[PDB]
């Protein structure tokens, strides 16, 4: 991964994701979340991320 | 028969009611500081706490 200060964005769209197979994962060290609740994470559609 | 605009009070007194109907109907659709006007899209997006 780059810098700070040369963050790296990048584009998702057009695809089917999933992450409740990526909640459960325990590898995170935290994992904190603003203005969603996780566990609804499974039915809401966004257009882009 | 051919003058007309000679009716005001009653005129005045239905259009009254009907903005006041209309203006009361209209604020529904207000923020009031909140993140979403509708309440079906703050309950099935966020957590109930
Ligand atoms: C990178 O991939 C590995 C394996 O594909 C991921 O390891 C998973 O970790 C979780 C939680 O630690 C386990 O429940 C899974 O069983 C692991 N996978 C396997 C195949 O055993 C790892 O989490 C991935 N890392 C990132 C950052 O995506």
């Amino acid at each position: 991964f780059a810098s700070v200060y040369a963050w790296n964005r990048k584009r998702i769209s057009n695809c089917v994701a999933d992450y409740s197979v990526l909640y459960n994962s325990a590898s995170f060290s935290t994992f904190k979340c603003y203005g969603v609740s996780p566990t609804k994470l499974n039915d809401l559609c966004f257009t882009n991320v | 028969s051919s003058t007309a605009s000679a009716l005001g009070k009653l005129q005045d007194v239905v259009n009254q009611n009907a903005q006041a109907l209309n203006t009361l109907v209209k604020q529904l659709s207000s923020n009031f500081g909140a993140i979403s006007s509708v309440l079906n899209d703050i309950l099935s997006r966020l957590d109930p706490p």
